[PDB]
DNA sequence: CCAGCTCCCTGCTGGCTCCGAGTGGGTTCTGCCGCTCT
RNA sequence: GAGGGAACCCACU
DNA sequence: AGAGCGGGGAGCCAGCAGGGAGCTGG
């Protein structure tokens, strides 16, 4: 993961940006689908 | 170096990186010096072969190795030894070469003429 | 396979490819002037998505004399037995997903060129 | 296949010819060489009323102004020819992955002016504006006389004042063209 | 897939009806836990054949305090929504005398059908979503706090105590997604509870606009 | 040692690769300052004039200009950030 | 197969407590649980959300205006708060929470996304001297 | 910072020359026109650049180089400010003779022995 | 020192070359063509106006340009109608002064001994490169630029060109 | 039966405004050379 | 007991 | 004759073309 933090992160938050450079979401898994790899 | 050599190939491992050392073979076959004067370069076969004469007419092919990498477009014609070939057409290219240096020279510096800027001395008082 | 421009005769221009119902085959036509052309091959168009495994025959030999290239006496050549190859990585931008290894022999006449 | 033989030099590349396929459909409607011109002239900076004025500007875009180091004395078009299919030549081999993108950063990239050829460039904007009043001052006293004095047609204010002025200020170029 | 469909349907289902429960109107408790198993008895399993068909899916429920006060939830078959189904909704939302109903739509409305909402929403209350909104309950999200609908006096008591006008409490769009799950038109004001890293617990007010 | 590690200490001394690898590392840094003071500062002016007459009123309410409530409570605790401390919850993290 | 926004998904396994599964037991201790969590390359959040077996509570994006956008301004508020802290306590640097609170709740007191920048500033209630102080000082008091 | 720089103390920036030795050298030392050949030609050949201007082909690169560098070492035909790059993978001999280049002195090493003798 | 000394000696006279004629008809044709350039010394005329050769410690503390007068050859050829051409030979005509870096082949320190220098009171060790303009030491920096008549081929982002080729 | 024509969504292109704080010191240029008229 | 501005460049933290 | 004076990016916004429902009309 390439996630942007520092200076130009704090740019994209306090300037609301449509377009920020590095998106990402953070997936959490319900149940069994959590727990192995095949699953997931 | 993690290999092993024989007595051959010490001998022609170690000549073979001072080729540059060899002045007189005394008698040894071409056979036996064949490895060292492969990796080798054209004018040390000359020094080679011009105190060592009696390697010449063995060393020939040899020349062929030389002769398609520094004049790759050419072919012998017959009665021409790659020897002589190679010699005669290296130095037909040095002579072409310093005919070559002697014409841009002197047809571009004594020949034609360049403008430049000539100092005046005038004092003119155009600006007065 | 890939397929080439070929070529019209009358004004040397592109072919474009084109059918004929009433003899139900392929022929590419040139639409500047009125030439026509059976074709051979029925392929038009192909498409080489993961067909860039090859890079070998972009290899020219004249890298053998260059000096900055690595050199190495442990992978003599196949072709001739010459004990002497260049080494070097592929130049292309396929070679972000490769650090394959490329050799050539280093001896003139042979130029001949494998992969490890 | 002349367009392809000064773009593409290895008939044998079936890539490069995918990649020339798209122009070469895009430009097919155009197949003479005064058509051509005739496209260029109507893009250009005024494009003249009379077709024969395009086809006069678009030549000399074309031979003046396009590539002026492989050549711009007349019939000098097929070093042109072959050096604008090497660029498109270099752009497929870009385009390919086959030859790497160039370096801004690279230094071998860059060339640095000197005071020669800065000083070059002032002396040759100069001289073309003492020629510029010499030719308005001697139009001047051939258009209601019949003569002038040359001695009195050249300021050599422009020249002596413009590169003080340049060397003095830094504004490396006219003294009303600052900003 | 039928499977998959059916498994959206009764997602959608469950979502309505927690918000249902949210906003007030009486949902009974053994219909907030329906398995996929007992949507796939009561209603079927093939949506494509019919078997749960989304006509069928309407759902009516009525407030806890004013049993009189009943809503809609309508399911579209086709997925835009235009003027028809529209008139076709509020003719029977006429003639059984209600005033309020969701329209749970596939892919959209139309403009025009979003424009005769806005017309009608004077008489009729009708609120639009999408089923991919309601795929899943937005409330049960962490990054959510709790939204409280507060009642006019409770309002009036608030004012009164911080000694505020309106325009000086937080504001809260009516397009928010929050503010279109519990149904809020322009100023009411929403009492949000939340967790606080200094206090604990921390009360914003937020009035829609 | 190509591709710039350098395996020599400053008491030892860099070899001239090392020493013009380290240049260039160096003068990441340096760039990294002079072109961050400009954005940086930006910020800083951004969120001054976005903020500047929000203030705690004499109600303990969080107010801007407009007198539109910010905050019911500073911090939500109503308490200033010069005299609180870490703590620890003793009761949060052992079991029952 | 996939969702069309997502170019990218990294399947993780964290060996750190930012991203676990903290749980109470029924001895009652806080426990982490490794499980597996992913990361995307693009902002779909909505999509994702809805999926099977996807956790659709602690589920979230980096994205400020789609978090603003699917889930509200509250929620949008709190995410805010957690990324200007992930921003300050990268280095391990220590702010106080109040700044950061009375920041996000100054961008996301009018209901909307109020950015720090002459578009989301220069358009509030406030006097145009203020505004001419900030950025536009002619536009702004030609429009006054 | 990056944008004002120095010299390093032995580079000397090129003042330029005139192409036209070079050119007159590569027209009699095999090198065929652009104007002379057929396209068939430039596919195996290598391409000659003179400040930039393809000027021609040539089918003998290496000794090309080799009878270039031996000229520009004994300051013939060829003064030693100009450069010239054998692009070897590209086959392009690329010869510049203008201003602006940077270069620098560096000793000659012919088969792992410098040129330069106790003499 | 060496770029100044090609632009003296090359570039002002092939900048007079590549300048064209001036052709101007109303009737009667003249052809001005500017021939031969001649740069003397750095000279300083008074307002007597006796030419005097200019030193740099003068330049500097007279606040004076140390600069070189620049002479032409003009020619002006006469095309009446029915009447030959006639020729004006103008030659050394002054049409302005070029400054002089110090120390450079035109520059009156040049091929000074230290002595020489000390007895001028210049520094032996001061380098030259510069030029004096006003009285004021004027250097002037070496400017980067991208190379000419070279293909560059770049990968321009964000635009609707994938790659682009530049000369 | 079915063709006709008007008014809100999206998307592209152009304008438009922003780009750290505070200090020293310097040089140059403003403010120009043709006049028409006595 | 205090009569220019502007532009540019260098430098400082 | 000679003194004095007129003549680079990065990210917001709105304004246009293209679409695509949908009432009135035959
Ligand atoms: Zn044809
Ligand atoms: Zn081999």
């Amino acid at each position: 993961k390439n996630v942007t933090l520092g200076v130009p992160r704090l740019k994209e938050l306090i300037n609301i940006s449509k377009k920020p450079k590095t998106p990402s979401l953070t997936v959490f898994l319900l149940g069994q689908s959590a727990r192995d790899a095949e699953r997931a | 170096l993690p290999k092993m050599m024989t007595l051959h190939q010490q001998c022609i491992r170690v000549l073979k990186n001072n080729i540059d050392s060899i002045f007189e073979v005394g008698g040894v076959p071409y056979s036996v010096l064949e490895p060292v004067l492969e990796r080798c370069t054209p004018d040390q076969l000359y020094r080679i072969e011009e105190y060592n004469h009696v390697l010449i007419e063995e060393t020939d092919q040899l020349w062929k190795v030389h002769c398609h990498r520094d004049f790759k477009e050419e072919r012998p014609e017959e009665y021409e030894s790659w020897r002589e070939m190679y010699l005669r057409l290296q130095d037909a290219r040095e002579q072409r070469l310093r005919v070559l240096t002697k014409n841009i020279q002197f047809a571009h510096a004594n020949k034609p003429k360049g403008r430049q800027a000539k100092m005046a001395f005038v004092n003119s008082v155009a600006k007065p | 396979g890939f397929v080439g421009i070929r070529f019209c005769q009358e004004c040397n221009n592109m072919l474009y490819p084109k059918e004929d119902k009433e003899n139900r085959i392929l022929l590419y036509a040139c639409r500047n002037c009125d030439y026509q052309q059976e074709a051979d091959n029925s392929c038009i168009y192909v498409n080489k998505i993961t067909h860039e495994v090859d890079e070998l025959t972009q290899i020219i030999a004249d890298v053998s004399q260059d000096p900055t290239l690595p050199r190495t006496e442990d992978h003599p050549c196949q072709k001739c037995g010459h004990k002497e190859a260049v080494f070097f990585q592929s130049h292309s931008a396929r070679a972000e997903d490769a650090m394959r290894l490329y050799y050539v022999c280093t001896a003139p006449h042979c130029g001949h060129r494998w992969t490890e | 296949r002349d367009i392809l033989e000064h773009i593409i030099y290895d008939f044998e590349d079936p890539e490069m010819m995918e990649m020339v396929k798209p122009s070469l459909d895009e430009a097919f409607v155009i197949q003479e060489q005064n058509v051509a011109l005739n496209f260029i002239g109507s893009r250009g900076a005024k494009p003249g009323v009379t077709k024969e004025k395009r086809i006069k500007y678009a030549k000399e875009v074309l031979q003046k102004e396009m590539l002026p180091h492989v050549g711009v004395s007349d019939f000098c078009e097929t070093k042109k020819a072959y050096f604008l299919g090497y660029m498109v030549h270099r752009l497929l081999l870009a385009a390919l992955g086959r030859r790497e993108l160039d370096d801004r950063d690279h230094y071998g990239n860059k060339r640095l002016d000197l005071a020669g050829p800065l000083l070059a460039f002032l002396f040759r904007g100069m001289f073309k504006n003492l020629l510029k009043e010499v030719r308005i001052y001697a139009q001047k006293f051939i258009d209601r006389g019949k003569d002038f004095n040359l001695e009195l047609a050249i300021k050599t204010r422009i020249i002596s004042d413009g590169l003080k002025y340049s060397l003095a200020t830094g504004n490396w170029g006219d003294q009303k063209k600052a900003h | 897939d039928d499977e998959e469909e059916t498994y959206r349907l009764w997602k959608i289902r469950k979502t309505i009806m927690q918000l249902c429960h949210d906003r007030g109107y009486l949902v009974t408790q053994d219909e907030l836990d329906q398995t996929l198993e007992e949507f796939k008895a009561q209603f079927g399993d093939k949506p494509s054949e019919g078997r749960p068909r989304r006509t069928d899916l309407t759902v009516l429920v009525a407030h806890n305090d004013d049993p009189t006060d009943q809503m809609f939830v309508f399911f579209p078959e086709e997925p835009k929504v235009g003027i028809k189904t529209i008139k076709v909704y509020c003719q029977r939302m006429q003639e059984e005398n209600i005033t309020r109903a969701l329209i749970v739509v596939q892919q959209g409305m139309t403009p025009s059908a979003k424009q005769s909402l806005v017309d009608m929403a004077p008489k009729y209350i009708l609120e639009q979503f999408l089923q991919q909104e309601l795929l899943i309950n937005i409330t049960e999200h962490e990054l959510v706090p709790e939204h409280v609908v507060m009642t006019k006096e409770e309002v009036t008591e608030l004012l009164a105590r911080y000694k505020l006008r309106e325009n000086q409490l937080p504001r809260i769009q009516a397009g928010d997604p929050v503010a279109r799950y519990f149904g809020i038109k322009r100023g009411q004001v929403v009492k949000i509870i939340r967790p606080s890293e200094t206090a604990g617990r921390y009360i914003t007010y937020r009035l829609v606009q | 040692e190509s591709r710039g590690f350098v395996e020599n200490s400053y008491l030892a001394g860099l070899t001239p690769t090392e020493f013009f690898f380290h240049a260039m590392g160096g003068r990441e840094g340096l760039i990294d300052t002079a072109v961050k003071t400009a954005e940086t500062g930006y910020i800083q002016r951004r969120l001054i004039k976005s903020m500047e007459s929000v203030m705690v009123k004499y109600d303990a309410t969080v107010r801007n200009s407009i007198n539109q409530v910010v905050q019911l409570r500073y911090g939500e605790d109503g308490l200033a950030g010069e005299s609180v401390e870490f703590q620890n919850l003793a009761t949060l993290k052992p079991s029952n | 197969q996939g969702i069309e926004q997502i170019s990218k998904v990294y399947m993780h396994l964290p060996q750190t407590d930012n991203k676990k599964k903290i749980i109470i037991t029924e001895d009652g201790e806080f426990k982490a649980l490794q499980e597996w969590i992913l990361e995307t390359d693009g902002v779909s959040l909505m999509r994702v959300l809805s999926e099977k077996d996807v956790d659709p509570v602690r589920t979230t994006s980096n994205d400020i205006v789609e978090i603003f956008t699917v889930l509200g301004i509250e929620a949008v508020r709190k995410a805010l708060e957690r990324e200007l802290y992930h921003v300050i306590s990268f280095d391990g640097s220590y702010v106080n929470y109040r700044h950061l609170a009375l920041l996000c709740d100054t961008m996301t007191c009018r209901g909307h996304l109020m950015a720090i920048t002459r578009h989301g500033v220069n358009r509030q209630d406030t006097g145009p001297l203020m505004k001419c102080s900030f950025e536009e000082t002619v536009d702004v008091l030609m429009e006054a | 910072v990056g944008l004002v720089k120095n010299l390093a103390l032995m580079a000397y920036i090129s003042v330029g020359s005139q192409p036209s030795p070079i050119l007159e050298f590569l027209e009699e030392w095999s090198m065929e026109n652009l104007e002379e050949i057929s396209p068939a030609a430039i596919a195996d050949a290598t391409k000659i650049f003179v400040n930039g201007c393809w000027v021609g082909i040539h089918k003998d690169p290496e000794q090309l180089m080799n009878t270039l560098r031996k000229l520009r070492r004994q300051m013939d035909i060829i003064v030693s400010e100009v450069s010239m790059i054998r692009d070897i993978r590209e086959r392009e001999i690329r010869i510049y003779t203008d201003a602006g280049r940077i270069c620098r002195p560096l000793l000659i090493v012919e088969k792992q022995k410098l040129l330069l003798k106790k003499r | 020192l060496d770029s100044f000394d090609e632009f003296i000696q090359m570039s002002v006279q092939r900048i007079v070359e590549d300048a064209p004629p001036i052709d101007l008809q109303a009737p009667p044709r003249y052809l001005l063509k500017f021939e031969q350039i001649y740069l003397s010394k750095p000279t300083h005329w008074e307002r007597d106006g006796a030419p005097s050769p200019m030193m740099p410690n003068e330049a500097r503390l007279r606040n004076l340009t140390y600069s070189a007068p620049l002479y032409v050859d003009i020619t002006k050829t006469v095309i009446k109608e029915g009447e030959e051409q006639l020729q004006t030979q103008h030659q050394k005509t002054f049409i302005g002064k070029i400054p002089i870096m110090l120390r450079s082949t035109y520059c009156l320190l040049n091929g000074l001994t230290d002595r020489d220098l000390c007895e001028l009171n210049e520094c032996p060790l001061d380098p030259g490169g510069y030029f004096i303009i006003n009285g004021s030491e004027k250097v002037l920096i070496a400017q980067e630029k991208m190379a000419t008549n070279t293909v560059y081929v770049f990968a321009k982002k964000d635009s609707k060109y994938a790659y682009t080729g530049e000369c």
